[PDB]
């Protein structure tokens, strides 16, 4: 509604001042949709109201709004979340605020930050939790917050410069990362002191804290990768972070192996942008550059990592099939998504084609979750998701990789010969699933001919 | 002269004598951050705040100077928020300011509406409204509830009606309990508690407790209080206590013992009903089906039909369930004239607005067979035309000649 309306509120002053009046009557309301629609309205004002009529009439006013949003930040979790998600969009649309905006979140973080080294659990995690009457709840999603920070800050360094907050934040995240490397779950009081009992208030708290921890780690992974021109110490740090992350995930598998499988909260979506994941696989499979390769040979080693960082692309495309949108930055600018889907397709074709399953050296346990298989699974889901949503850009799709059809046929034949080889090879324990979804892929592809 | 007024003058605000609204030389946030950063960069940053508060409290010892410190600031670039609220957004002065603000006010509980009919207690609570930040709730929570406990009836009632904008998610639930201690304390004070508590985040269990503490005291009440009570009740219900509470309510009520404050406050009751029926279909469908299930007893009363008309007008979507319920209802020797008589004889101002609602019902009735149907739809026109405006009458006859030329 307000996406439609607002071009009125460029002109009118009375309606503007009545809208904002209602938005500030709503943030202090009991029903939940009041808070959230109040934030939403606010951000949309903040967006289109000016880029920087008289600019002096707007800057003060938006600052007034953001002084108001420091209230909502004192309110329940999702209301904070919605901010954190929207602020990247704000800054891409309205650059001039950066010096203020960072501080709004910086101070929000500073209730948790502990800027004394030789203190190992380097954040306050009992500030992000609320217990009353034995009702135990999250407040302050710190993970999404850090995500917001990372994204805004990288974008800042990227475009804004071509001023002390960010020159600090560099060393802030550095110290946080180093402290994060060598905090080993007993500064967090995890795994043995607690047993993630979904019954007990304490095991509940543990569950929640752990999710937060893993989210934090994921963001820091994105940051460490982004910083360098592929310097090796940061990549070792990324591996160690991931090793703690996976340690937490398999702790939960131990804890989610016992109870019935209605804890589908483990698959809580990653805080990695589609963009970064595209760039990561691009750099894993189609990078032969010696100057970088010494670092990539480190990640390329740790297979578990390599399959983490595919399962992601699966969760992202699966978000694109269930909903029209994804979580991250530029998670609704569909051309961005179409770019990132093309630039996943490209790499997975490279991998799947060049290197089949029959070169495997892992054995029976990883043969149920082998990597090339998952490249293909994503390919099936991409092809399905595109034909659903991005119909008219299918010629654009393929020039990536003459009509629709020659492109289509050349793609088909690779799977065709692959399955033929698959059948002709054996009958004992032929890979049911691989076949099944090769066929499914071809099924999808058919519907362009 | 003092560090207080001098740093005011530095920060871009003028302190005048106490005759006129104070001024401001810059934007509001410019002034606020200049004050904040100037005290920070000033050495002994902790203890300069003591000199600040001492200078201020020594200045506002005069009634009019105090009032002008509280009055709106005059903008050049032409009105804004007051000086004291522009200090109240400042988090570092905030606790000391709130302390001293709560401190001296009991000199004024008899010196109310001093000069220009301004409730200085209402001025000082109106400093604490739409606070975009609160730094310590529980000190304020203790202070506010005790200061309410000491206060007189009218003033503390005004304070009660102004709390929830002040309060945070840190301090709702606990004050929910203390307000029930106030609920029990006086029968004079029961209703603005319900206003507040309705407007708060509170658990459904304490909410259900106080809901029963209301529902036992339904028929023991005057009319004046009921719409704000009922509004609270309309957003106190669960999804599962809906049929039970509608039945409880509907069987419990009078609407006739109250029967020009009566018809006015019943219109407000019905406006409260209009606000709650519109979207909360878990109550509207609950209501429809709570009355269709009491189609056995023909002793179901005005309120059952008033609700039929209001909800038929209200929801485009649930029209036909109402349609079918009434076509079965009418057939049983239930809904009859005498109900319609008193309905339109007293409850006309509510349905005065809902002319075309009635007329659509009538039109939909007269189409079918079962002359009971047709009889009742005609009686509808008669009484509707009788007690309503000349516009309504014009509309009726238009509709009638339409049914004539057409059907």
């Amino acid at each position: 509604l307000l996406k439609a309306v607002q071009p009125l509120l460029k002109v009118s002053m009375s309606m503007r001042d009545c809208l904002i009046l209602v938005l500030r009557k709503a943030m202090f309301a009991n029903q939940l949709d009041a808070r959230k629609s109040a934030v939403a309205g606010f951000l949309l004002l903040l967006k289109n109201f000016k880029v920087l009529y008289n600019s002096v009439a707007n800057e003060t006013f938006c600052l007034e709004i953001m002084d108001s949003l420091r209230r909502c930040l004192s309110q329940q979790a999702d209301v904070r979340l919605m901010l954190y998600e929207g602020f990247y969009d704000v800054l891409r649309r309205n650059s001039q605020l950066a010096n203020s905006v960072m501080q709004t979140l910086l101070s929000q973080l500073k209730q948790f930050y502990e800027p004394e080294p030789d203190l190992l659990p380097p954040l306050k995690l009992e500030a992000c939790i609320l217990t009353q009457g034995d009702q135990i709840s999250l407040q302050e999603p710190l993970d999404y917050l850090l995500c917001c920070i990372q994204h805004c800050l990288a974008w800042y360094k990227n475009t804004v410069i071509p001023e002390a907050f960010y020159e600090d934040l560099d060393d802030i995240l550095e110290s946080i990362t180093n402290r994060m490397i060598k905090s080993e779950l007993e500064d967090f009081e995890l795994d043995k002191s607690a047993d993630f009992s979904q019954s007990t208030s304490i095991g509940i708290k543990n569950n929640i804290s752990a999710f937060l921890v893993m989210g934090v780690c994921e963001v820091l992974i994105e940051y460490n990768f982004s910083i360098s021109s592929f310097s090796k110490n940061r990549f070792e740090d990324i591996l160690s972070l991931f090793m703690c992350y996976k340690k937490l995930s398999d702790i939960l598998n131990e804890k989610a192996g016992k109870a019935k499988t209605k804890m589908a909260n483990k698959t809580s979506d990653s805080l990695l942008s589609m963009k970064f994941v595209s760039s990561l696989l691009t750099a894993l499979f189609r990078d032969s550059i010696q100057s970088h390769q010494e670092s990539l040979s480190v990640l390329r080693s740790s297979n578990e990592f390599m399959r983490y960082a595919v399962n992601v692309a699966l969760q992202k495309v699966q978000q694109l099939k269930e909903t029209g949108h994804v979580s991250g930055p530029d998670g609704q600018n569909p051309e961005k998504i179409f770019q990132n889907l093309c630039d996943l397709t490209r790499v997975l074709l490279w991998r799947y084609t060049s290197i089949p399953t029959s070169v495997e050296e892992s054995g029976k346990k990883e043969k149920g979750k082998s990597i090339s298989l998952l490249c293909l699974e994503g390919l099936q889901k991409i092809f399905s998701a595109v034909q659903q949503f991005y119909q008219p850009k299918i010629q654009q799709f393929l020039r990536a990789l003459v009509s629709v059809t020659q492109r289509t046929a050349f793609q088909i034949r690779q799977f065709q010969r692959s399955l033929l080889n698959l059948l002709s090879s054996q009958e004992e324990d032929f890979n049911s699933k691989e076949a099944l979804l090769l066929v499914t892929v071809l099924t999808s592809l058919s519907k362009l001919l | 002269d003092s560090i207080f007024v001098k740093l005011l003058k530095i920060s871009g605000i003028i302190l005048k004598t106490g005759e006129s609204q104070n001024q401001l030389a810059v934007d509001q946030i410019a002034f606020q951050k200049k004050l904040f950063q100037t005290l920070r960069r000033h050495p002994s940053y902790p203890k300069i705040i003591e000199e600040f508060v001492s200078g201020l409290e020594s200045y506002i010892e005069d009634e009019d100077s105090f009032r002008n410190c509280l009055l709106s600031c005059e903008r050049l670039q032409s009105y804004s928020k007051s000086l004291i609220k522009l200090l109240l957004g400042i988090d570092i002065l905030q606790p000391a300011i709130i302390k001293t603000l709560f401190e001296k006010l009991p000199e004024y509980f008899f010196e109310n509406k001093n000069s220009d009919e301004i409730n200085i207690p209402r001025l000082i609570v109106s400093q604490l409204k739409w606070l975009d930040r609160v730094v310590d709730g529980k000190d304020l929570t203790t202070k506010i509830m005790q200061l309410i406990s000491i206060a007189p009836e009218n003033l503390q009632h005004d304070i009660i009606t102004s709390l929830p904008e002040i309060l945070g998610d840190s301090q709702h639930a606990d004050v929910g309990k203390e307000l029930s201690d106030l609920l029990i304390e006086n029968t004079s004070l029961t209703v603005p508690i319900l206003d507040v508590l309705s407007s708060l985040r509170l658990d459904p269990n304490f909410l259900l407790k106080v809901r029963q503490l209301v529902m036992d005291k339904l028929s023991s009440i005057r009319l004046e209080d009921l719409p704000v009570i009922i509004k609270f009740i309309l957003h106190s219900v669960t999804a599962m206590d809906t049929l039970e509470v509608i039945s409880e309510l509907r069987e419990k009520l009078d609407l006739q013992h109250c029967v020009s404050s009566g018809q006015s406050c019943i219109i407000l009751l019905f406006d409260v009903i209009k606000s709650a029926i519109r979207y909360e279909k878990t109550i509207s469908e609950a209501w429809i089906k709570a009355i269709e299930n009491t189609a056995s007893v023909s002793e179901h009363k005005v309120f059952d039909l008033v609700m039929l008309f209001i909800i038929y007008s209200t929801n485009t979507q649930t029209k036909k369930y109402i349609d079918r319920v009434l076509r079965n209802k009418i057939r049983s020797g239930c809904i009859q004239e005498q109900l319609l008589q008193s309905t339109f004889s007293v409850h006309y101002l509510v349905l005065k607005d809902m002319c075309s609602s009635i007329l659509s019902l009538a039109q939909s009735l007269l189409h079918s067979l079962d002359q009971s149907i047709i009889s009742f739809g005609s009686l509808l026109y008669k009484y509707a035309f009788k007690f309503f405006d000349t516009y309504c009458q014009q509309e009726v006859v238009g509709a009638l000649v339409t049914h004539i030329c057409s059907g």
